[PDB]
C-alpha cells in the first residue's frame, strides 16, 4: 500500500521498534513489493529474529513466495540465520519448495556451507534426492565444492 | 567475512540513476532510468524511459547496456567483489555486442556514486545494422532469458573481462544471439585485489507501467554470485 511500503522498509532497515509501532496502529502484514518480497522475507533476509517473531505473530504468511520463486525459507537457509530457520519451520515453512532453478533451501544452504541449516533441515523432512534443473541434488553440490562434513550428512 | 570500504555502502538499499545516450545507424536517442537495488536479496528494480520518443531498437537489445555491483555474493567470496570494491569512485565498463548476421553495438558506461545514488552513465553505438532486419525491424520478443556470465581476471589491463552470449526469442519462434566483450577497469588509481574466476547468475523479468504514456521498460531483475 502506503502503509505497506513504510513496513516493507522498516523490516528491510531492521528497524524493530518501527515494524512494532506500524503492526499496532494496523499495517498490512502480507504487502508486498513488485517483486513479491513480503516483510518476513525480508526480516528473514537479514537475520532480525524479534522481527520475524512478530510478523508472524501478526498472521504473516510463512510460504510466500516472490517471483523468482523465494520464500523467506530460502533467504534465511541462503543466509545462515539459523534460529530463522528454525522458527519458520516450526510454524509451517514447506521445506522442500523449490525456486525458479529448483533449488530447495537445502540447495542453497548447501551451497554456502551452512552445516547446523543444513541438520535442521534435514529434521524437518529436506528431500536429499531432489535435483535442481542441472540435475544436481544437495550431496552433488557439496561434493562439488570439496565439504567432507556434508557430504557425510547429505548421502 | 570482508567488508571493503565499497561494500559497506550496499548493506541497505541504494537508489540507482541510469542515463544512456545512444546513435544507432544514425538514429539519435536517449533513455533514463530510475530505481533501486539491494545487493544483499540481490535484487534490481527499474523503470527506463525513452526521453527522445520512440526507441529505434528493442527494449531487451538494451538490458545489458543498461550494474553488476548489485549481485549477491556468498560470505565466503566477499573478497572477489570487484563492482562494489570499486566504489566509491567507480569502475568504466566497455562492451561490444554483435548480433549474428546484423550489426553491432559499443558502449562505454561510468558507473559511480553521486552522493548516495549509484549512477551508470553510457554512451552507446550502433552501426551496420540491416533495416530489413530483427533489430531495426523490432522483431525481438518482450522478455529476456536468464544467463550465467563467468567472471575472469585481466592481470595485463588491471580489469576483468566478461565473453558471453546472449540469446534473444524472435517472434517466429527462431533466436537472435548477440556476443558480448565485456572489459572493466576501476577508476581510482589505488593497488586493487582481482578476483578470482567466478560465475554470475541473472534472472531478468520485463514488463510495463499501465500508467505510462512513453517508451518505456520496467525491468526486474535478481542476481547472485557462485562458484569459489
Ligand atoms: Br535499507
Amino acid at each position: 500500500s502506503d502503509l505497506g511500503k513504510k513496513l516493507l522498509e522498516a523490516a528491510r532497515a531492521g528497524q524493530d521498534d518501527e515494524v512494532r509501532i506500524l503492526m499496532a496502529n494496523g499495517a498490512d502484514v502480507n504487502a508486498n513489493d513488485v517483486h513479491g518480497s513480503t516483510p518476513l522475507h525480508l526480516a528473514a533476509l537479514i537475520g532480525h529474529l524479534e522481527i520475524v517473531e512478530v510478523l508472524l505473530k501478526y498472521g504473516a504468511d510463512v510460504n510466500a513466495t516472490d517471483i523468482w520463486g523465494n520464500t523467506p525459507l530460502h533467504l534465511a537457509a541462503r543466509d545462515g540465520h539459523l534460529e530463522i530457520v528454525e522458527v519458520l519451520l516450526k510454524y509451517g515453512a514447506d521445506v522442500n519448495a523449490d525456486d525458479t532453478w529448483g533449488s530447495t533451501p537445502l540447495h542453497l544452504a548447501a551451497m554456502d556451507g551452512h552445516l547446523e541449516i543444513v541438520e535442521v533441515l534435514l529434521k524437518y523432512g529436506a528431500d536429499v534426492n531432489a535435483q535442481d534443473k542441472f540435475g544436481k541434488t544437495a550431496f552433488d553440490i557439496s561434493i562439488d565444492n570439496g565439504n567432507e562434513d556434508l557430504a557425510e550428512i547429505l548421502q | 567475512s570482508m567488508v571493503s570500504k565499497g561494500e559497506e555502502l550496499f548493506t541497505g538499499v541504494v537508489p540507482i540513476l541510469v542515463e544512456l545516450d545512444g546513435d544507432v545507424n544514425g538514429h539519435k536517442f536517449s533513455v533514463s532510468g530510475e530505481g533501486e537495488g539491494d545487493a544483499t536479496y540481490g535484487k534490481l528494480t527499474l523503470k527506463f524511459i525513452c526521453t527522445t520518443g520512440k526507441l529505434p531498437v528493442p527494449w531487451p537489445t538494451l538490458v545489458t547496456t543498461l550494474v553488476q555491483c548489485f549481485s549477491r555474493y556468498p560470505d565466503h567470496m566477499k573478497q572477489h567483489d570487484f563492482f562494489k570494491s570499486a566504489m566509491p569512485e567507480g569502475y568504466v565498463q566497455e562492451r561490444t555486442i554483435f548480433f549474428k548476421d546484423d550489426g553491432n553495438y559499443k558502449t562505454r558506461a561510468e558507473v559511480k556514486f553521486e552522493g548516495d545514488t549509484l549512477v551508470n552513465r553510457i554512451e552507446l553505438k550502433g552501426i551496420d545494422f540491416k533495416e530489413d532486419g530483427n533489430i531495426l525491424g523490432h522483431k525481438l520478443e518482450y522478455n529476456y532469458n536468464s544467463h550465467n556470465v563467468y567472471i575472469m581476471a585481466d592481470k595485463q589491463k588491471n580489469g576483468i573481462k566478461v565473453n558471453f552470449k546472449i540469446r534473444h526469442n524472435i517472434e517466429d519462434g527462431s533466436v537472435q544471439l548477440a556476443d558480448h566483450y565485456q572489459q572493466n577497469t576501476p577508476i581510482g588509481d589505488g593497488p586493487v585485489l582481482l578476483p578470482d574466476n567466478h560465475y554470475l547468475s541473472t534472472q531478468s523479468a520485463l514488463s510495463k507501467d499501465p500508467n505510462e504514456k512513453r517508451d518505456h521498460m520496467v525491468l526486474l531483475e535478481f542476481v547472485t554470485a557462485a562458484g569459489i
